[PDB]
RNA sequence: GCUUCGGGGAGGCGGCAAUAUCCUGUGAUCCGGAGAUUUCUGAAUGGGGAAACCCACUUACCAUAAGGUAGGUAUCUUGAAGAAGCGAACGAGGGGAAGUGAAACAUCUCAGUACCCUUAGGAAAAGACAUCAAAUGAGAUUCCCCAAGUAGCGGCGAGCGAACGGGGAGAAGCCGAUUAAUGCUAAUGUAGAAGAACAGCGUGGGAAAGCUGACCGUAGUAGGUGAUAGUCCUGUAUUCGAAACAUUAGCGUUAACAUAUUAAGUAGGGCGGGACACGAGAAAUCCUGUCUGAAGAUGGGGGGACCAUCCUCCAAGGCUAAAUACUCCUGACUGACCGAUAGUGAACCAGUACCGUGAGGGAAAGGCGAAAAGAACCCCUGUGAGGGGAG
């Protein structure tokens, strides 16, 4: 997934960054309530949030 | 019997806090040789 | 750790010795063979948990060294080498035979 | 502090005898005096602290030397 | 007893590089002073011989050749 | 005078020990059962002694 | 933007919530402790479309201390707003 | 916990401590190099303060609301760059006790020790003769063994205690023997890889021990494995790898600083002290608080009061590696060192519990079994505790 969240370009990644903060925000509700089946996607979520934001910080540094 | 001990927040803050302790060169001695000795609580 | 799941292996030790099992499983000093080392065991029927629990007979870990691989060809227990080739790629070798299976 | 600043005397550390030789710590302090000297190169009077050996200093070596000799030294 | 030993092996060698020194013959002294510096540096790990004096060795062995 | 191929031959035996004339010692000498020694290791113990 | 969806952490279960909710019909949730009550009427406008809060109240609470084994600890402080919201 | 670069090849999501959802040959977990993120307090440095808190100003941008994003705003020194604070021992310097001994005690000793303060570097200091010696003279400094408990000092009591010189370690003399980077060459370190050889029989819960007979050895007294293993495992001998970064040396180059030219308030002297093994003593030599004060090579210093002769050397400018001192630490190795009242106070959730306002004081406490196989199930009992059966 590293190699396809490097391909695309800043612009897009700052909104996909956006929409993931969006479904973590779900995904924590979801939690909340006890409807959230399984516990992984969280976690892989946060991870991909983290790998999102060290990307827009490489291509803004140069 | 007022007894030897009566707790006020204030004055043992300003007596023995850690601001206190670095405004003097020498409690700041003792600071470090609390760091030294490893004790957990430095200052009350 | 030469020893990897999903190959036979041969206990040469204990009172299951003479026996080959399938390696089930291997953590980081001890080994878990199908068959071999079996010792009864007591589960506490909880409702809580699916399974039905009761007495049960299943594999206990057994130590590393006193399993030993099987080799197909001669049916004995044998020491494993590896055998580095031009190639590159690593495989596991036979002491005895040189074989290249395992 | 009470310190000669041309020559750099301070307060020197000794014993106090008495006739039957018992010691007690005492100190020696430079004769120092406040002096306002007449500098024609500034047309001014700038005022020292100052000893009577560095006085004679003064005296025997200018009151421009000396003065520059302080400002290399640092404090002016 | 044993660490005597490993010190006895290496004596024999610097002697035989002596004899090559007094020889004057480069190729003769360079082997056998070749064969002597792996066993001065396993030895230093152990310990029995100085690391400082085996470099002194070194230094000096090399200014020789 | 010790050979490395002597030396690494003897060190792995057990009790088979091997030292050079200068570097002997009673302790050694006493404790090992049999001793092999050689005639001019023996003039040089001669000189020495 | 980023920020007002970390300001709400969930919603909170109990009887005197659904009481609440169910009386006045006001949520309850819990929010990161320096958030404020106006970054929390934010949040709640723009996770819920179509809803306006009169008011936010807040409140901070100390986690209680838990023995378990040989070891002493406290549950980790949270904050919690009682949102109003229009009928 | 993220990215990247290497190693590795089958398990893994740290421990008490398991469970669940899951990841992993599209190379996971794990190890090594580098990078990114790095809340608040704390030198804390925008102001303040009862540390982990309160309040701000301002530049730019964004929003239209009561805000967000990225910065800047302490003090001092030098002319934008530095410094501040913390932390073992060793070094140098500024101050500096008393218990004690003398069978009392004041000189003296303890001792320039404890302690306080300041400040460096891997060492520091010192270092080249205005030094000794008086021998046929030697030739800086530092450290070790003698000289020697000698010569001396000493209410000549208690005690203190050299030097000349000999033998060694190491050696060096200079006026740029300075600092800080950058760039090449070489080496090292920071993950790793391969790595020999045992079978049968009996006893035994289990074999590594016993009997018999083999094999490897540049690997045979290593740690484990159900009892004691060179040949079961991890290992040992031996040979070895580096994308990246550090460190060491050699070379090249840069920019910061320094670069004396022979030495006057200096040598010497009076008074009062201090250091010299030396306590005013016949007291040489060194330092200076005070007052004084030359010669300046046709001169001056020393050679233990002092004079003469003789010998030696040129103070009032600076620098200089080695041999020497130490261990908060890193790697390897070792021990006629200890083995839970021992060994660090701390083998265990220890500078913890506990004690005190505070400075501060300061514990106790290890072991089932080879493997939980940690006792399903039944019975008495209160669904407790505990136990008897079964296993």
């Amino acid at each position: 997934k590293i190699s396809e969240l490097r391909d695309k370009s800043l612009e897009e990644l700052t909104q996909l960054l956006d929409e993931k903060q969006l479904d973590a925000f779900r995904i924590r509700m979801a939690k909340a309530t006890g409807q959230l089946g399984n516990t992984h996607e969280v976690r892989v979520n946060r991870r991909a949030i983290a790998q999102l934001q060290t990307l827009i910080n490489e291509k803004q540094r140069g | 019997m007022k007894r030897t001990f009566q707790p006020s927040v204030i004055k043992r803050k300003r007596t023995h806090g850690f601001r206190a302790r670095m405004a003097t060169k020498k409690g700041r001695q003792v600071l470090a040789r609390r760091r030294a000795k490893g004790r957990h609580r430095l200052t009350v | 750790s030469k020893l990897r799941k999903g190959d036979t292996v041969i206990v040469i030790a204990g009172k299951d010795k003479g026996k080959q099992g399938t390696v089930q499983a291997v953590k980081n000093d001890r080994i878990k063979v199908e068959g071999i080392n079996i010792v009864t065991k007591h589960q506490k029927p909880n409702q809580a948990t699916g399974v039905e629990g009761g007495i049960l007979k299943q594999e206990a870990f057994l130590h590393i060294s006193n399993v030993a691989i099987l080799n197909a060809q001669t049916q004995k227990a044998d020491r494993i080498t590896y055998q580095f080739g031009e190639d590159g790629k690593k495989q596991r070798v036979y002491r005895s035979n040189g074989e290249v299976v395992a | 502090s009470r310190v000669c600043q041309v020559t750099g005397k301070r307060p020197m550390v000794g014993n106090n005898v008495s006739h039957a030789n018992n010691k007690t710590r005492r100190r020696f302090l430079p004769n120092l005096h406040h002096h306002r000297f007449w500098v024609e190169s500034e047309n001014r009077f700038v005022r020292l602290r100052i000893s009577t050996k560095g006085m004679r200093i003064i005296d025997k070596l200018g009151i421009d030397k000396v003065l520059v000799d302080l400002r290399a030294q640092g404090q002016k | 007893q044993n660490s005597a030993s490993q010190r006895s092996m290496v004596r024999t060698y610097l002697k035989r590089v002596d004899a090559a020194i007094a020889a004057k013959d480069y190729d003769a002294a360079t082997e056998a002073y070749k064969k002597a510096i792996p066993v001065l540096d396993r030895m230093a790990d152990k310990g029995i011989i100085h690391k400082n004096k085996a470099a002194r060795r070194k230094s000096r062995l090399n200014k020789t050749i | 005078e010790v050979d490395e191929n002597l030396y690494l031959a003897a060190r792995n035996i057990p009790h088979v020990n091997v030292l050079d004339t200068s570097e002997v010692d009673p302790v050694s000498l006493i404790a090992f059962d049999k001793v092999i020694m050689s005639v001019e290791a023996a003039k040089q113990f001669e000189e020495a002694l | 933007n980023a920020r007002l969806y970390q300001v709400l952490r969930g919603p909170v279960f109990s009887e005197k919530s659904q009481m609440l909710g169910d009386s006045l019909g006001v949520q309850v949730f819990k929010i990161d402790s320096k958030a404020t009550k106006l970054e929390v009427k934010k949040a709640v406008e723009l996770m819920f479309e179509g809803v306006e809060v009169l008011k936010v109240n807040t409140l901070n609470v100390k986690g209680k201390t838990k023995r378990f084994g040989k070891n002493i600890g406290r549950r980790n402080d949270y904050k919690k707003a009682y949102v109003t919201l229009k009928a």
